[PDB]
C-alpha cells in the first residue's frame, strides 16, 4: 500500500514544447513504471525500471528519478503524445497506480468543418427525429452549438458529444444532437445550427429546409 | 504474438454475480502471473489480484478479498475472474494484465483490451442504428461526411462500430455515448470522405451491441434523401 | 521489600536489557517500524529502569522516581501489545520509522510479506520477509515479557510506598 | 564480593536474558545457524547462570558451581566471538542448524546475501537477506556484551572462591 | 554453495525402457533445473521450475521431487535421449551444477561396416604415411582394431578414436589410424586392419597392396 | 531470433590475459543478466559470474574473483570476459548464458555456443588437410566411405570440419582428435556416400582452424587414386 502522486494533473505543451510530469510515492521504492492510456485503449506499457522505453516507445521520452521522486520527460512533444500517463509501482503488496497526468497539446487554431444532417425516413417512421450538428476537426475544445428552428433559439433539447484529441491531429471533433417528436418536425421548416468558435471570424451557420433532399 | 482476448462487455444485475475469461496465446500460459486491474473514472486503476496458473496460487488486494475469485484453466489456457455480490461500484472496465519479471523488476508487458461491465437492474434494450446520410447539406470544401445515428441502446458499455468491416479508418469518429433523458445511451459515428467517392463507393456502418447480440450493418449514401 | 537491594539490580538488569532490544530492534529493517521504537520506548524507558536504581541508595524523588518508572513498565506493556497486534492482525498505527533507519532499507517493509505475484509465494524473496516479521515479533512479544517484569518488581515496591506515604 | 546478594541477581538476569535472545536466535532464519544455536549455549549457558544464583542462599558444590559457570561464561565470549567472524569475514563453521528450524526456512540462507544476478542488487529480495544477516550480527553483538557482563562478575567471585580455598 | 549430487553417473537402457535419475542436493533448494548436453554442443535448458520442460523438450520427459530430493525420468527411451543430463540449482549463490547422468542407449548390436585408406600421395610428399581403418556405425562400443602388415602384427604405433553414441541410431563409428614412416610404408606392400566385433561371426579383414589405385 | 555468438576458440600462453566476447542478438541486451560458466571435463560446470549491463553491476563466483573481469558494452550489444593469469587450469570452455526469470525462478535459457580456451607454452601449428580418398577398398554393400584426415595441428581446440560448406551432413562422422607422440594433434572427418554419387558428385571437405587462421578446402574423389 503506498500512494502514488502524480503533478499536473493536466498538463499541455505546444508542439515541440519539452514537459516534464512527476510521480511522488508515499514511501520510497525501487523502480516507477510508466503506462500510457489513449481513450478507449487500454494501458499501454511506456517506462519500465524506472528509465527503460518499451518496445516501440519513441527515445523521444525517457524515464528518471529514485527513492520517493520520480519523472517521466519529453523532448520534444508530438500530437501522438497526447494521452493520460500513469505511474505505477511494485515495491509493495498491492501495486498501485498514480493517478495519472492527462497531456494535451496546444496546437494551432483550426476552424471546426460545420456539417448538419435531417432526421432520416427510419427514425421518423418510428416517430422521433433527431438532428445532428457535426463539427469537424477544430481546435481549440470551446466551440459553441446553437440550435435554431424557424429562427427560434432552442434550448435543453440537445446534447454535445465531443471526441478525445485526435493523435495524429490534435484536433477535436464534436457532434450536436437536436431532439423532437415526429409532431414537432412536422411543424418547423428551417432547422438550423449556428457554430461559434475562434477560427471563425463570424458565427457560421448550416442549415436545411425540411422535405428537399 | 503474445495476446491477450477479453470478451469486450458484460451487462449484469445488482447482487448477480459475473464470470469474465482472459484468454492467452502466444505464450506458455502457465509459466507466468495473470493480475486483472480495475479501471474506473473516479479512482484511476486498481489492482484485483493475481492468479499463477502453474499451481493455482492466487493473491488478492484486501479491498477485493470478497469480491473477486481468480480462477484458471491449463487446458483451455484462459483465466477467469468471478465477481460476487455485484453493486454499482462494481461498474468498471476490468483488464486482465500479464506480469513478466524484466529489467530487474516485476512489469505488465501485455495487457488485455478491457471488459466493461455495467451493474443495472434495468433490461438492456438494443441499439437502433440511422444513417446519416450526406447531401450537399453535409459536403463543405468538397469533402461529405457521413455517418450513422446509434439510437437508444442500453447499458452503457460501448456500442463497437466499425466502416466498411475495418477497411475504412481514416476520417472516423466516434463520439463519446451520451446518456438521455430517457434514460437510454445514443451514440453517433461520422466518417469525412471525398464527395466524389459517394457515387461509386458505398458505405457500410457495422454496429455490434454483445449485450444484446445486436449486429447491425445499415447503407449510408446519397441514394437516399 | 528488604529485598530492595536484590531488586534494584533487577530493574536495572530490565534497563539494559529493553535497551539492548531497543538498538537491535532499531537494526534496518524497511518503512514501518513498530511504535516502540518510534516512541523511543527502550530508551527512555530502559533508562528510567536504571534510575530506579536510585533505591540501590538505600526522599519525595524517589517516590516520584518509582511512580514514573511504574508508568514506563505499563505504557511499555501496552505499546510492546499493540505491536503485536500491529504485526499479526492489523497494521492499523503506520509509524513511519526514522529516516536515517530507511536509508538503508529504502524499498522494504514486513507489515506485508504476501507477494503480489502468487508464483512468488515459493520464493526465498518471501521466506527473508516472513523471517525478519517471525524477528520482530519474537524481539516484541521478549520486550514485552521483561516489560511485564518490571511491572510486577516496581508492583512490589510502589504498593508498599503509597501505604508508607 | 559482600554485595552477592546484588550479584547473584545480576547472574540470574544475565541467563534470562541468554534464554530470550536464544529463543529469538532460534527464530527461522535458513539452512546455517550461529554455532551459538547449535552448541545451545544460551539455553546450557543460560540456566547455568539461573543456577549460580543459588549464592543468593547464602559447600563444594558451590565453588564447582561458580567455577561451572565461568566456563560457561568463557565459552559463550568465544562462540559469540566465533559467530560474528563467522557473519562478517568467512563463513568458516557450517554449523547446519536445527531440521525443525530448517522446515519453515528450507531455501534460504543469510551467510550470504550477494545475488547471482546483479540486476536483484537493488532488489527488495537482496535488502530482507541483509536485514536478517543485520538481526543476527545484532543479537550475536547484544549477546557477547551479556556474555562478557558474566565474565566480569564471576571473576569478581571465584577470584575470591580460591584465594579462600 | 551448495553440492548436488546426481545418481548414476552412468545409465543405460533398452530402447523403450523407462529410467529415472536423481540430483540430491546438500540443502534444500527451491527449484531444480535439468540441462542436456550433447558431446561437442553448449548444454541445452531441458526442465525448468523442477517441472517444467522447456521450448521442444518431447513430453517424454518429465520431472519431479522437492526439498533435497529431486528426479528426472523419461517415460520411454529413445536414442536421441543419449545425453548428458546435469542438475542445476539457482538457491544459492553462486548457482552450481550436478556431475551429469551420462544416458547411453542398449541398442541391438550392429556390426561395423570396415573401411581401409592408404595414405595419400600429398602425405608422403612429406614423408610421413598415415593408414586409416574405419569401423562405421557398430554396437556396442567394444571393438578391437588389429593392424597387420605383411601379416606381421603392429602394435603401439596406431592411435583409436572413437565417436559418441549418434543420437540418431545408437550406433558408434571408430578410427584407428596407423602411422609410419615414408621409408618403412614403402618397405612393405600388403597393409590390413582386422577387426574383432560382437556383430561379426568371425573377424573380418580389409587390406590394400601398396601401389594399385 | 535470441542469440548469443562467441568466438569458438582461443589459444593463450600462461600467464597471459585472453578477452573472449558474447554478442547478444534479437533481445535487449540491457535488460538481462549475462552469465559465464566454465566446463572441464574433470570439474563439470562451474558458474564464473554475471553483468548487468543496464547499469554495469558485476557478480563472480568466489573462487574466480580475481581470475574473471567481466565488462559489457551497450552499444556493440556485447558481453565480455577477461581471464588474467591464466594457467593449465584454465583450459576449458567458456559458455556466455542469459538468464531470464521465468516460471518463478532464474533460467539459463540461451546458452553461447562456447569458447575453447587452451593454455599452452607451444605454438599454434596450423593442421595439414589429407584426402582419405574413397575406392573399392573403401566400398562396400554399394555405399562408399570418403574423408579427409585433419594431422599435426597444435592447441587442442578442435578444427572445425564441414562437408560442402555444410551442405552435406548424413553420413558424416567427425572423430575426437588425437594427441599424437609428436605433441600434436590429428583429426579425421569421414562421410558415407551411394557409391554411384562418386562419379557425378565431387566433394569437399571444409577445414578451420580460427587459432592459425587455417581456412583449408580439399576435393575427396576416386579420380586420385
Amino acid at each position: 500500500q503506498i500512494v502514488l502522486s502524480q503533478s499536473p494533473a493536466i498538463l499541455s505543451a505546444s508542439p515541440g514544447e519539452k514537459v516534464t510530469m512527476t510521480c511522488r510515492a508515499s514511501s520510497s521504492v525501487s523502480y516507477i513504471h510508466w503506462f500510457q492510456q489513449k481513450c478507449g485503449s487500454s494501458p499501454k506499457p511506456w517506462i519500465y525500471a524506472t528509465s527503460n522505453l518499451a518496445s516501440g516507445v519513441p527515445v523521444r521520452f525517457s524515464g528518471s528519478g529514485s527513492g520517493t521522486s520520480y519523472s517521466l520527460t519529453i523532448s520534444r512533444v508530438e500530437c501522438e503524445d497526447a494521452a493520460t500517463y500513469y505511474c505505477q509501482q511494485w515495491t509493495s503488496n498491492p501495486p498501485t497506480f498514480g493517478g495519472g497526468t492527462k497531456l494535451e497539446i496546444k496546437r494551432t487554431v483550426a476552424a471546426p468543418s460545420v456539417f448538419i444532417f435531417p432526421p432520416s425516413d427510419e427514425q421518423l417512421k418510428s416517430g422521433t427525429a433527431s438532428v445532428v450538428c457535426l463539427l469537424n476537426n477544430f481546435y481549440p475544445r470551446e466551440a459553441k452549438v446553437q440550435w435554431k428552428v424557424d429562427n427560434a433559439l432552442q434550448s435543453g433539447n440537445s446534447q454535445e458529444s465531443v471526441t478525445c484529441q485526435d493523435s495524429k491531429d490534435c484536433t477535436y471533433s464534436l457532434s450536436s444532437t437536436l431532439t423532437l417528436s415526429k409532431a414537432d418536425y412536422e411543424k418547423h421548416k428551417v432547422y438550423a445550427c449556428e457554430v461559434t468558435h475562434q477560427g471563425l471570424s463570424s458565427p457560421v451557420t448550416k442549415s436545411f429546409n425540411r422535405g428537399e433532399c | 504474438q503474445v495476446q491477450l482476448q477479453q470478451p469486450g462487455a458484460e451487462c449484469v444485475k445488482p447482487g448477480a454475480s459475473v464470470k469474465m475469461s482472459c484468454k492467452a496465446s502466444g505464450y506458455t500460459f502457465t509459466s507466468y502471473n495473470m493480475h486483472w486491474v480495475k479501471q474506473t473514472p473516479g479512482r484511476g486503476l486498481e489492482w484485483i489480484g493475481a492468479i499463477y496458473p502453474g499451481n493455482g496460487d492466487t493473491s488478492y488486494n484486501q479491498k477485493f478479498k470478497g469480491k473477486a475469485t481468480l480462477t484458471a484453466d491449463k487446458s483451455s489456457s484462459t483465466a477467469y475472474m468471478q465477481l460476487s455480490s455485484l453493486t454499482s461500484e462494481d461498474s468498471a472496465v476490468y483488464y486482465c494484465a500479464r506480469s513478466t519479471y524484466y529489467g530487474g523488476d516485476w512489469y505488465f508487458n501485455v495487457w488485455g483490451a478491457g471488459t466493461c461491465v455495467t451493474v443495472s437492474a434495468a433490461s438492456t434494450k438494443g441499439p437502433s442504428v440511422f444513417p446519416l446520410a450526406p447531401s450537399s447539406k453535409s459536403t463543405s470544401g468538397g469533402t461529405a461526411a457521413l455517418g450513422c445515428l446509434v439510437k437508444d441502446y442500453f447499458c452503457e458499455c460501448p456500442v463497437t462500430v466499425s466502416w466498411n468491416s475495418g477497411a475504412l479508418t481514416s476520417g472516423v469518429h466516434t463520439f463519446p455515448a451520451v446518456l438521455q433523458s430517457s434514460g437510454l445511451y445514443s451514440l453517433s459515428s461520422v466518417v469525412t470522405v471525398p464527395s466524389s467517392s459517394l457515387g461509386t463507393q458505398t458505405y457500410i456502418c457495422n454496429v455490434n451491441h454483445k449485450p444484446s447480440n445486436t449486429k447491425v450493418d445499415k447503407k449510408v449514401e446519397p441514394k437516399s434523401c | 521489600m528488604r529485598e530492595s537491594k536484590t531488586l534494584g539490580a533487577v530493574q536495572i538488569m530490565n534497563g539494559l536489557f529493553h535497551i539492548a532490544l531497543g538498538g537491535l530492534l532499531m537494526i534496518p529493517a524497511g518503512i514501518y517500524a513498530p511504535i516502540c521504537v518510534t516512541v523511543w520506548y527502550p530508551l527512555w524507558g530502559g533508562i528510567m529502569y536504571i534510575i530506579s536504581g536510585s533505591l540501590l541508595a538505600a526522599v519525595k524523588g524517589k517516590m516520584i522516581m518509582n511512580s514514573l518508572s511504574l508508568f514506563a513498565a505499563i505504557s511499555g506493556m501496552i505499546l510492546s501489545i499493540m505491536d503485536i497486534l500491529n504485526i499479526k492482525i492489523s497494521h492499523f498505527l503506520k509509524m513511519e520509522s526514522l529516516n536515517f533507519i530507511r536509508a538503508h532499507t529504502p524499498y522494504i517493509n514486513i507489515y506485508n510479506c504476501e507477494p503480489a505475484n502468487p508464483s512468488e509465494k515459493n520464493s526465498p524473496s518471501t521466506q527473508y520477509c516472513y523471517s525478519i516479521q517471525s524477528l520482530f515479533l519474537g524481539i516484541l512479544s521478549v520486550m514485552l515479557i521483561f516489560a511485564f517484569f518490571q511491572e510486577l518488581v516496581i508492583a512490589g515496591i510502589v504498593e508498599n510506598e503509597w501505604k508508607r506515604t
